[PDB]
């Protein structure tokens, strides 16, 4: 690419979302309160 | 496992050790930007560090806070525990049991609560009266202080909702910070503190601008500690109940007809549900309402204006019915 | 492998006293619990046990009723004008005996 | 090797211990009314009695 390019998608970015330990929560203004996210539900992970 | 005595079968079941794992990242970017003409650099700074490097800094404080306040406040709770306002410790010592029945430690165990949750303690008569809560020395009366009940001491915050409440254990809740480096091509910047944590702070002079671009930045990162089933255990919440709503100032009128006002909602308890409601017209053509409460009058006449508030124990919204007389 | 088998002891103990022929059940109502207990030192005594070596094991909903109980929150009800059922959560005794707590029977009993 | 024993009376009735139970004047169903995303969702249902206790 070039130097004054848009700067373009990180792969560690990519990995960390697709691993799923990015904590989502709820909006803490929306009424009523929001169900709880997928991600905040998830099992500990059996091997690593 | 067990087996009986003299069995003439002889198996053994095999016990299996499984480790289990979750992971934490780092997730954010903290950031106070600035912005300056070389006009104002030049005659309207008279102080550098008490006109511009103080605000941002106290700004990236309040920012963290209320990082760590969407943390507390967003964590996944199945239930939440509902505080009647006239018998507010029974919620209290649900919670406690709550936390106890999940075998979560009894020590490093921290209770926060709103604003509103600490009146409705020094409200509850539990407290109040001298006589169901020892204390002769009243402190719920001459001082609006609880200050311990159910065996945990309440600190209070107003950085979260005021009728909600929280009691954590250490472990259910994960805050880590990094600082970022200043790089080569940028001009040696300085390193400021927010709360304890190290602050990244740079200056850039934009040519094209006439001007100086200052960041004060931080990397953030938040988990919480769930179990190896998923369930949220080392955390509780509780919020404060709702019977009833009132639109305050009751019935008013209109200035004009181009005319607006802003209406506010309280519950029973006194907390403000005005975001948290729902508002409609009867009449419509005389008079329309907002989603955010502005109530706007387009022809005279008089209307109904109706705000709804489903309650934090859930079932049948509460109304409140004004009238409105637009000129 | 030494706590699974430690747990399942206790667990072995436990399904011991829970299933243990119990004729009637006395009811705790969570309003007013005392008389349950009083009625349990009763129906105990009218049978000639020993007074001494009794032991009173609650569930954790038990111990929690307990507390929540305006004979032991009120501090006019129960004397005790430190409170601890009310500025800690603890009952420690009633009816003549020491409460015990354990997460191993059912949170009711 | 373990063994486990209760002392009955010489009648067969059992006097030396006692067991009490907390009544349950109601029961709910945590969530109240709900909806479903998919067909395919599915909730477990929780059930709390009035003291609290998981029934």
């Amino acid at each position: 690419g070039l130097i004054s390019d848009p700067v373009e998608v990180d792969p560690i970015q990519v990995g960390r979302d697709e691993a799923g330990w990015v904590q989502e929560l709820r909006d803490r203004e929306a009424w009523p309160k929001q169900e709880v996210p997928e991600q905040a539900k998830k099992p500990a992970k059996v091997g690593n | 496992n067990r087996r009986d005595l003299r069995d003439p079968d002889r198996t053994v079941i095999a016990s299996e050790l499984v480790e289990h794992s979750f992971g934490v990242t780092l997730d954010k970017h903290v950031y106070a930007a600035l912005k300056f003409t070389d006009e104002q650099r030049t005659l309207d700074i008279r102080d550098y560090t008490k006109q511009v490097l103080m605000p941002q800094v106290s700004a990236v404080a309040y920012e963290l806070e209320d990082y760590i306040a969407e943390l507390i406040e967003g964590a996944p709770y199945e239930e939440t525990i509902l505080i009647d306002p006239a018998d507010t410790v029974p919620a209290f010592i649900t919670a406690d049991q709550r936390m106890g029945e999940a075998n979560v430690p009894t020590d490093s165990r921290r209770l926060v609560v709103g604003s509103a949750v600490a009146a409705a303690l020094a409200k509850d008569k539990q407290f109040r009266h001298a006589d169901w809560s020892g204390d002769q020395a009243n402190a719920a009366l001459r001082e609006a202080h609880v200050g311990r009940l159910a065996g945990m001491n309440v600190i209070r915050s107003n950085a979260i909702a005021p009728d909600k409440a929280y009691l954590w254990h250490r472990t259910a809740f994960i805050l880590a910070y990094r600082t970022p480096v200043v790089p080569e091509g940028a001009k040696a910047g300085a390193s400021f503190s927010a709360n304890g944590v190290a602050l990244r702070w740079l200056a850039d002079y934009d040519y094209s601008q006439l001007g100086d671009r200052t960041l004060l930045d931080v990397f953030t990162g938040r988990k919480v500690v769930t179990e190896v089933d998923g369930s949220f255990v080392r955390a509780v919440e509780l919020q404060l109940q709702a019977s009833s709503i009132t639109i305050v100032g009751g019935a008013f009128a209109l200035a004009t007809t181009t005319g607006t006002k802003q209406l506010k909602v309280r519950d029973d308890n006194g907390t403000d549900v005005t975001a948290r409601c729902t508002f409609a017209s009867s009449a419509g053509t005389k008079a329309t309402v907002s989603a955010a409460g502005l109530v706007t009058g387009v022809a005279a006449g008089t209307a109904d204006i109706t705000a709804s508030y489903v309650p934090p124990q859930g079932g049948t919204a509460k109304t409140a019915t004004v009238t409105v007389t637009v000129p």
